[PDB]
RNA sequence: AGGGAACCCACUA
DNA sequence: TAGTACCTTTAAGCCTCAATAAAGCTT
DNA sequence: AAGCTTTATTGAGGCTTAAGCAGTGGGTTCAAGGTACTA
């Protein structure tokens, strides 16, 4: 229907004021409803109330066109209740903390100066130095990158025994699971530390009161998925999937030393059924895993009314809990202004 | 002896009144003379106004004893 | 599992013992009839043509259940089953041989709900014991459930799309039981706060303020027609107020007529001056303020909300202490059909007009609006130039937002006076709110003088963004238009930022509704369950289910909370 | 001082919580300690 | 589905009677006239021109319940008078003035129509 | 119409299902054995569809009494376990009587003529539950079985 | 509509193209790699 | 409270607990009625004071302060069905079977599980027929 | 409306039943004025006003949100020049009586919505019917003839009314009344052949100290559930 | 700008000509942080006393933070902002021509009145709603009166007679389907 | 004269 | 050789560790 | 002597259990593909 006139959707028994945007899925019109999450990219501070720890700059960093499984890196100051406070790491597939400047001599730079020029970018203000000064007391102990990449795989998911199998665990995690927005291949290690320094660095001027912490509610800290990132999302881990399959098959077909059928090998059903699986329940996911997915995502077309059926097209989703009784997510905020309407909203649990 | 309240509570009445009401329809004699009347509990209630409901109600106390009072023993507030 | 079967709300204790689905209960929307007494509901005949009371078979109703079963289940006023002695059910809906009719004493019938039978009659949430009463059946025409409206207040409805539940007791016992203990005249003064649950609301409200005026003059035939509705009237007309030059009626005398027994009773309207009791004209009263209700009369005074309505003391209250539910059933329902046959001669409406004020008020409340953020603007520049000094136990912040804060309120609650006063006594607005009917003051005051401050957990309007609340303000702007005041009535209409403070404002009770039924429901069920098996013995004592000792006596006095009344005691207050 | 009420109170009290949200005294003062601000 | 038919305004079905009367014993010389199938329309009429009547010491009508169709008229008269009696004047001294109405307003189109 | 007496119940008697109570009243005689449910178009004996348990089909009938869907009420079968097992909900109590009871020979590791003893069964005599944790409030401490009995060490109990 | 044509435009083919090519060996290796994407308009096959 | 010049008679708190352990359960009795009634009374709205008096003796009525909650219901001499209707249903289950104990069905909620009529209002007493007042009963 | 002031249709009236103005108009809507104070639409009103100001004149009003060129005034000032009052209000006329109704009557065209929410979509009642298959209790919902469910806290609001046997047939007698045979001396649930008059308790070997006992069918479904987690829930019926 | 874009059709002059322009742009939530934003252009006329004379944009129209269902409701601005949301979540439950080719549609559930009339009040944002073309409603003669006491606790009397002459009659479809 | 369960979503008061 | 049947979210309690300190045993 | 050693309090961590009522309606999927083996 793309690109016809009135009387060509008329002949097609459709209706030309019809605006689409949803998908017939085994004869149900379903709609994908945009979905809301933070930013990813961006360094925000917070304060963690009640905790061990005063306050905490996160990024949650995405590589931005490969896509893999977004890998939060927090760096966080501890609180008072010591002869400082400490500001420390909490890396993606290291289950412990690090203190930030093992953080740092891991990533290549062993001196204190340049660990902190990658910090403080003015050594004039001698308050900020009074705030990293504990970080760089207690990786006194730790004078080289090996020595420091040894002590982060000594806390990874599994440290293997040898200590070379640590220091190459520790060096994939800090390359490809560390900050990949910053750059995942080689020789990005001074981009990494200016930007994990640009983090430690936002977060003490958060703690100096120099800048005003993040809003979680901030509405330029969101994104919306839309129908293409949701289905991009899917399309590859079933991607994945097909091409699992098609090396199952051709390793089956190769240890009987024999050839095997390309156009045979590929399960098309993969894509196919998973992609008119996650439209036709909204669960989006796989099947084995329903619990596990998020639910409502796509949702049969409201056709009540033509304006229930635009509602139902223009319709976002806060995916935080519906039993949840904190009443901040579900404030109107300042920042919805022109781009949310403050009116419609429904009533009781959402 | 009785210690109990001389009055006949709400609940009394209309436990009274329904059991009395259910053998009149299940065609017990009738202590009053009805007028025309037809309906059990219209018929319950002459003759709880009468005083001659043929019922006993045993109050129990809480340490587990007993008291028998005659529906035409206590005071009939409605 | 085991274990996911016996748990939770939906598990096998809670979801199907404590709490089940049932038979014979019915549910349907409510909508309003103010010809039903306060215990009648009126039923949809296809609702009670399929629920069915078990009437036992006595040579009393031989003939009418035999004809009840002759008519069958086609015919509404009929039957569905003949339970015989045995125990098998003659099903009347297959038309059976006609050796299946025959009724013996001692046989059930199933005969169709019909009109008087006693149904429980219930909304969710049910919260308190008058959210379940006990009604009379009236079967009427269409499929709606129907309500007086002086009951909607107990079972906190309104006729927006509420559905309410209709269950009807099976057994004799049980409809006894309802009879005595649950039915909507007994259940009209309540323990919890001893005063009635149930009063005159809406037009009848506002009808009765304008009936109970003393300008209020009715002719001979306008008597006749209100006295044609009521149901305790001796057929005698009253001697007129006024008898030359025409004979006239007051709505007092009317109202007099209405109001049972000998009734003694002394309140006071709404807009009863403080300072006319300590006057003159104490017992002659120029606005017609204080209401006496002297030998069931009204002698004098304008009935509202505070005579009529649901607080303590009030004439409703008394004639239920004095007369009983029965005679308190006929007066709320006299007081409805009266009121609401005056209204068809008096009318009552609202429009656009009533919410507009003249052009001298107009002119005064936007000189108070203008000199209150002239204030504020003084304020801000006092802040700005290091005079404020802050308050004992507050900084500098607090004590800004508590001088902006109380001139702005205070210009709120001065020009909302102000647009008060205005409104004559012609007024609609007025009209329902000095009658206590609908709406406060301070919709007369938003709807006329301005909206007011917008609120966001208390404050005002968050800097949600860099220190300013919209893109249209400059920075660090603390004035009233920045931070959620807004200047407009609803009358003239709202700003685009007073727009989106005020809905900023209004997400909050939305948010506050729903959190509140979240919790507030656990904390009812916590309380009901530490409770539940704790009475009143017949030694007096109150004890729980152990025979623990919770009170000796009931109350430490003994009495219960439905009898029992405000009153005064004499000697403690004055001097030696 | 900011004390807590509404349901939130009516909840700290019915579940008998060592932690309220806001505790606090009154404190009454005896004699001419309580009639001039100086010796309060 | 609940929904009375469109006749059962007007129509008596079988078996209902069209007025009855019921000499109410609370006040001397009264009677409640229940007209089964009629509203306002002759409520109204015979509520006034009953009024009409010095011998008339009450008249009043009302619908009990307007999803049912029926009429009450509780007349109260003089003891030299009956209520029935009453009731009869009241619908001659209506028929005969829409009679000379029907009368008159023939008269006036003709003259009308004529010119 | 059944002849026995209809009365109410007074008491409702809480406890342990015993594995004897269990074999003597199944009607499974044998015990379930067999996995399915169906031999072919017949419910097969010892298996889980079994029909000493109850009424499979709603116009049958049931075979250890003779009513029907309606007033059977459905018999308990039973399985013989190979190996014993812990009930799940039981695992906690069966924990607190394990450090209560000695390893080895199962004697109580306080005394029953003890005066710490003496006086919490007098002052927990009617409350089994409290008097399970005053015993295990004293045995917690403990390490050895004192003695008549033995001396042995005995170990902690981690679940 | 925007968020779909370029999913159905660029994200698709993006992810096919940045995916590993599959290795197949023990013996001879065995290398996969995918190019271009075509999308049709949207067919039917009947039961024939 | 121990200070020179504050008064040891007016002194309060509003926390429960710490009334409780300083003054006692009489004194947290008071309180109790005190803090319930300032809750429900600020809104301007009024409950009649015994049922406050009955919420507050049942808090402190066996001497200690019975949370409204699990822990301080289900830690009664109650029966194991009025327990296991309120909360924990499973595991109080399990602790009335491993400990036999035994539920004397004088609750309401027991007698609702078990299809009986309650001790509460109208079952709480038995009718008797009186054979000496139907002799004057015709058929 | 398009005010949020939504509501049953109480009862419908004829045309002549209708209250009328001078010129016949009869309203086709009569809403309650209590409507108004309390939720302050005061655009509701404004939409009658506009709404008789353009079907007099044969526009189409403009309520674009924030506009200086119509406010309430320049509504009022274009209704009086059709020979109305400004305001809106009209001598209405009483439909039964014909009389003039005392107080002139705010009447308008405005924009009604019928919702999805009728009456005949909603009436449910049952007296017997299906049942579900595991708990014998009524189905769930009006699609397939159930009950409704007399949850907790109407058992808590009818054990605060005292009625204990009204409570005793809504959660025995109108769910799922339920007969079982128990030995008096285990208080397990025996064997009972009703036709053959075979009562029997295996474990006990007795067959004559058996007791019929009324109890929910929910009931015995729970003890049966307990008893697979090898609790035994002795009836004690002496 | 505004006349070469009154001829759309004529012209082939449209919104993305005025992107181009420089006229108009884009600003999401994090530039919108840093912009000064007049609400009209009437806030860059010159004042007595100046605001802001640093303003860079101006909004299109102030009722664009409405969404579909909120534009349909007339004067927004006068009505108490808890109305304005039920009438946002009621307009999707209102009654209308829900699509022109309903007549080939199986739908489960479908409700077409028969005589929907387009609002007599409307929005200017309506226009694009299409709710002109489907609309979902009837102008009605609408009393605010307290006639008989049936109106009462938010009822509505009716006038049988409209509604035997059409007045919100309407149509209810249901499908069923089996394999 | 009555052969479904579970979950999800939307909605009503 | 083609084909059909079967194989496999947070908030408050309680409980349980490591860590201490008078106090009796043994210099 | 002053050292040594043992049974009762603390503080943090881990486990468990709870989170309103009553209604409608629709939609999907359960129960599924390799196989090992024959007449
Ligand atoms: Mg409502
Ligand atoms: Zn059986
Ligand atoms: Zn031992
Ligand atoms: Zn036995």
């Amino acid at each position: 229907l793309n690109g016809l006139t009135d009387r060509d959707l008329c002949e097609l028994n459709e209706c030309p004021l019809d605006p689409g945007g949803y998908f017939i899925i085994n004869g149900s019109e379903k709609v994908l409803i945009a979905q809301e999450k933070m930013a990813t990219n961006t360094v925000y501070v917070f304060a963690k109330k009640d905790s061990k720890y005063a306050y905490t700059g996160e990024c949650r960093s995405c590589l931005e066109n490969s896509s893999r499984p977004t890998s939060t890196i927090w760096v966080s100051m501890l609180a008072r209740g010591a002869i400082g406070q400490r500001i420390v790491a909490t890396l993606p597939y290291i289950k412990q903390e690090v203190p930030i400047i093992i953080v740092f001599r891991a990533l290549g730079f062993v001196s204190d100066r340049d660990i902190l020029e990658h910090i403080i970018y003015d050594f004039e203000d001698p308050e900020m130095m009074e705030m990293v000064k504990p970080s760089l007391d207690e990786a006194f102990v730790i004078q080289e990158q090996n020595v420091a990449l040894n002590f982060i795989g000594s806390r990874g998911a599994k440290p293997g025994v040898t200590k070379e199998k640590r220091i190459k665990y520790a060096k994939e995690v800090l390359q490809k699971e560390m900050l990949p927005h910053v750059g995942v291949s080689d020789f990005c290690e001074t981009k990494k530390a200016y930007f994990l320094g640009y983090m430690v660095h936002r977060l003490l001027l958060a703690a100096l009161g120099r800048r005003e912490l993040d809003d979680r509610d901030h509405y330029g800290n969101k994104r919306l998925d839309l129908a293409g990132p949701l289905l991009a999302f899917l399309f590859r881990g079933m991607f994945k999937n097909l091409l699992k399959e098609v090396r199952i098959y051709a390793q089956k077909f190769i240890d009987r030393g024999k050839d095997f059928n390309l156009e045979l090998a590929i399960k098309t059903r993969i894509i196919s059924d998973g992609l008119k699986y996650s439209l036709a329940t909204g669960n989006w996911g796989d099947q084995k895993k329903a619990h596990q997915a998020r639910a409502g995502v796509s949702q049969v077309l409201n056709r009540l009314t033509f304006a229930s059926t635009l509602s139902h097209l223009r319709r976002l989703n806060s995916p935080i809990g519906r039993d949840g009784k904190l009443a901040k997510p579900r404030q109107l905020h300042n920042t919805l202004w022109g781009m949310v309407c403050p009116a419609e909203t429904p009533e009781g649990h959402a | 002896k009785r210690i109990t309240t001389p009055y006949m509570t709400k609940y009394e009445r209309a436990r009274v009144l329904g059991t009395r009401a259910l053998q009149i329809a299940m065609c017990a004699p009738v202590m009053v003379e009805l007028e025309g009347e037809t309906d059990p509990l219209l018929i319950a209630m002459k003759e709880l106004k009468a005083r001659k409901i043929p019922i006993i109600i045993r109050r129990y106390l809480p340490d587990g004893s007993y008291e028998d009072w005659g529906v035409d023993e206590l005071i009939i507030s409605d | 599992s085991l274990k996911q079967r016996l748990k939770g709300k939906e598990g096998r204790v809670r979801g199907n013992l404590m709490g089940k689905r049932v038979d014979f209960s019915a549910r349907t929307v409510i909508t309003p009839d103010p010809n039903l007494s306060i215990d009648q509901v009126g039923v949809p005949r296809s609702i009670a043509a399929n629920m069915t009371f078990a009437e036992i078979v006595t040579p009393f109703n031989i003939d009418r259940l035999q004809e009840l079963v002759r008519r069958g289940n086609s015919q509404y006023p009929g039957a569905k089953y003949i339970i015989r002695d045995n125990g098998d059910r003659i099903d009347l809906r297959f038309h059976p041989k006609p050796s299946d009719l025959h009724l013996q004493t001692g046989y059930k019938v199933e005969r169709h709900m019909c009109d008087g039978d006693i149904v429980i009659f219930n909304r969710q949430p049910t919260l308190h014991k008058m959210s379940m009463m006990g009604h009379r059946v009236r079967i009427l025409p269409w499929s709606t459930f129907r309500l007086n409206l002086s009951v909607t207040t107990p079972y906190n409805a309104d006729f927006d799309g509420d559905e309410m539940n209709l269950h009807l007791p099976q057994s004799l016992e049980t409809r006894a039981e309802i009879q005595e203990l649950a039915m909507v005249p007994r259940m009209i003064v309540t323990p919890q706060s001893n005063r009635p649950v149930m009063g005159i609301v809406q037009d009848t409200l506002t009808a009765v303020r304008k009936f109970t005026k003393r300008d209020v003059f009715l002719e001979r035939g306008e008597v006749m027609n209100l006295l044609m509705f009521l149901s305790t009237w001796d057929g005698k007309v009253p001697q007129p107020a006024i008898l030359k030059p025409r004979p006239l009626w007051t709505g007092k005398q009317i109202f007099s007529l209405i109001i049972p027994g000998h009734i003694n009773c002394i309140r006071t309207h709404s807009t009863h001056p403080d300072d006319e009791d300590s006057g003159p004209y104490k017992h002659i009263s120029p606005g017609d303020t204080k209401v006496v209700v002297e030998n069931g009369e009204l002698i004098m005074g304008i009935l509202c909300k505070k005579s009529l309505g649901t607080s303590a003391g009030s004439l409703v209250h008394i004639s239920y202490l004095e007369m009983g539910h029965d005679i308190t059933r006929l007066f709320y329902s006299n007081i409805q059909t009266v009121i609401n046959n005056w209204l068809l001669i008096e009318g009552h409406t609202i429009g656009i007009g009533d919410s507009i004020a003249d052009s001298k008020t107009y002119q005064d409340i936007q000189n108070t609006i203008k000199k209150a953020k002239q204030d504020v603007i003084e304020v801000i520049e006092k802040a700005h130039n290091n005079e404020l000094e802050p308050t004992p136990g507050n900084t500098l912040r607090q004590t800004f937002e508590n001088q902006v804060n109380r001139i702005l309120n205070d210009a709120r609650d001065k020009t909302g006076s102000s647009a008060q006063k205005s409104l004559s006594e012609y007024n609609n607005f007025k009209s329902m709110v000095v009658s206590g009917a609908k709406g406060s003051k301070i919709n007369i005051s938003q709807v006329i003088a301005v909206v007011g401050q917008q609120n966001v957990e208390g404050k005002r309007i968050p800097f949600g963004f860099k220190h300013r609340t919209l893109p249209h303000f400059i920075k660090d702007d603390y004035g009233p238009e920045s931070r959620g005041f807004v200047e407009n009535s609803y009358l003239a209409g709202l700003t685009p930022t007073e727009f989106f403070f005020h809905a900023m404002g209004g997400r909050e009770g939305l948010i506050d509704t729903a959190v509140k039924t979240a919790e507030t429901g656990y904390i009812q069920r916590r309380l009901i369950k530490s409770m539940e098996s704790v009475m009143v013995k017949y030694d007096a004592t109150v004890r729980n289910s152990i025979n623990q000792v919770v009170q000796l006596r009931y109350g430490e006095d003994g009495l219960a909370g439905e009898s029992v009344e405000f009153q005064n005691l004499a000697t403690l207050k004055p001097s030696n | 001082k900011n004390v807590t009420l509404g349901v939130p109170r009516l909840k700290e009290l019915i579940n008998i919580s060592k932690k309220p949200k806001t505790p606090s005294l009154t404190v009454f003062l005896l004699g001419q300690s309580a009639r001039d601000a100086e010796r309060a | 589905m609940n929904a009375p038919p469109a006749f059962e305004s007007f129509l008596l079905f079988e078996g209902e009677k069209k007025i009855t009367i019921n000499k109410d014993t609370k006040v001397p010389n009264a009677c409640l006239f229940t007209i089964n199938k009629e509203d306002h329309t002759l409520g109204n009429i015979i509520k006034s021109q009953l009024l009409k009547d010095p011998q008339v010491l009450f008249a009043g009508y009302k619908v009990p319940h307007p999803l049912e169709h029926k009429i009450i008229i509780r007349v109260q008269t003089t003891p030299d008078y009956s209520p029935q009696e009453a009731f009869t004047n009241a619908i001659t001294d209506l028929i005969s003035e829409l009679s000379l109405l029907e009368e008159r307003f023939r008269v006036a189109i003709k003259d009308k129509q004529e010119g | 119409d059944s002849a026995c007496p209809l009365r109410t119940i007074k008491r409702v008697q809480f406890g342990v299902l015993s594995p004897d109570e269990l074999k003597r009243m199944s009607v499974t005689e044998g015990g379930i054995k067999y996995p399915e449910t169906t031999e072919g178009g017949r419910p097969k004996l010892g298996g889980l569809m079994d029909p000493r348990q109850g009424v499979i089909e709603r116009t049958g009938r049931c075979q250890t009494c003779a009513g029907n869907m309606t007033e059977c009420p459905g018999h308990f079968g039973h399985i013989e376990l190979a190996k014993p097992v812990f009930h799940v909900g039981f695992l906690v109590k069966t924990m607190k009587v394990l450090r209560c009871v000695c390893f080895f020979c199962s004697k109580l590791l306080v005394d029953s003529n003890n005066p710490k003893i003496k006086d919490i069964l007098a002052k927990s005599k009617g409350q089994p539950k409290k008097r399970l944790t005053h015993v295990y409030d004293l045995c917690k401490g403990k390490n050895i079985c004192e003695g008549g009995g033995c001396g042995r060490y005995q170990p902690r109990i981690r679940r | 509509l925007d968020s779909f044509d370029e999913f159905i435009q660029m994200s698709v083919q993006r992810i096919v193209e940045d995916a590993p090519p599959i290795d197949l060996q023990a013996p001879p290796r065995y290398l996969l790699k995918f190019e271009q994407i075509y999308l049709s308009k949207p067919t039917h096959w009947e039961r024939d | 409270l121990s200070e020179k010049d504050v008064d040891p008679v007016r002194t309060t708190s509003n926390d429960i607990v710490e009334i409780f352990t300083v003054l006692g359960i009489e004194a947290v009795r008071k309180a109790l009625e005190r803090e319930l009634y300032h809750v429900i009374s600020f809104d301007g709205s009024y409950v009649n004071y015994r049922h406050l008096a009955l919420l507050c003796d049942t808090m402190t009525c066996r001497g200690h302060l019975m949370a409204i909650t699990r822990h301080g219901v289900n830690r009664q001499d109650t029966g194991p069905l009025m327990k296991c209707s309120f909360e924990e249903t499973v595991d109080v289950l399990m602790e009335a079977a491993a400990h036999g104990e035994s539920d004397p069905m004088k609750g309401v909620s027991e007698n609702i599980m078990l299809g009986q009529l309650a001790p509460a209002g109208t079952g709480c007493f038995d009718l008797l027929l009186d054979a000496e007042k139907c002799k004057y009963g015709m058929e | 409306s398009r005010h949020g002031q939504k509501g049953t249709c109480g009862i419908q009236y004829r045309q002549e039943d209708m209250p009328f103005t001078c010129e016949g108009i009869t309203p086709d809507i009569i809403i309650n004025p209590h409507a108004i104070p309390s939720r302050m639409t005061i655009g509701h009103l404004i939409e009658c006003l506009q709404g008789k100001v353009s079907a007099n004149k044969g526009e189409i009003g403009d309520a674009t949100p924030f506009n200086d060129a119509v406010n309430v005034q320049k509504i009022s000032n274009l209704l009086s020049d059709y020979g109305y009052h400004l305001r809106g209000n009209e001598v209405l006329y009483n439909g039964f009586t014909g009389r003039k109704i005392t107080s002139q009557i705010f009447i308008g065209p405005t924009y009604y919505q019928r919702l999805k929410h009728m009456v005949d979509d909603k009436i449910h009642s049952r007296a017997r019917g299906p049942i579900q298959i595991l708990n014998r209790q009524p189905m769930e919902g009006r699609s397939r003839d159930g009950g409704l469910r007399f949850g907790e806290m109407e058992r808590d609001c009818q054990i605060a009314h005292g009625a204990a046997q009204f409570l005793r047939e809504r959660l025995f007698e109108a769910s799922d009344p339920y007969q079982v045979h128990v030995c008096n001396l285990c208080g397990i649930m025996a064997i009972a052949n009703t036709r053959t008059h075979t009562y029997e308790c295996r474990g006990c070997r007795n067959k004559t100290q058996i007791s019929l006992v009324r109890m929910p069918y929910a009931c015995k479904l729970l003890f049966q559930e307990l008893m697979s987690m090898s609790i035994a829930p002795r009836m004690m019926s002496v | 700008h505004i006349d070469q874009l009154k001829e759309r059709e004529y012209n082939n002059y449209s919104w993305q000509d005025l992107v181009a322009s420089g006229v108009v742009e884009y600003i999401d939530t994090l530039e919108e942080e840093t912009v000064m934003l007049a609400m009209t252009p009437d806030d860059l006329q010159e004042k007595e006393v100046a605001y802001c004379s640093t303003y860079t944009h101006c909004e299109i129209h102030p009722s664009m933070i409405l969404g579909v269902c909120a534009s349909i409701i007339p004067f927004p601005d006068h009505n108490q902002s808890p109305r304005n949301t039920y009438q946002s979540a009621m307009g999707k439950q209102a009654m209308g021509v829900y699509i022109t080719n309903f007549h080939v549609r199986m739908d489960t559930l479908a409700h077409v009145l028969y005589y929907p009339q387009k609002p007599l009040v409307t929005t200017r944002s309506m226009e694009y709603l299409r709710f002109r073309e489907l609309p979902a409603g009837i102008n009605s003669i609408v009393a605010i009166a307290s006639y008989t006491g049936y109106n009462q606790e938010d009822s509505v009397i009716m006038n049988r007679s409209a509604v035997d002459r059409g007045f919100f009659r309407s149509v209810f479809y249901r499908s069923y389907k089996e394999q």
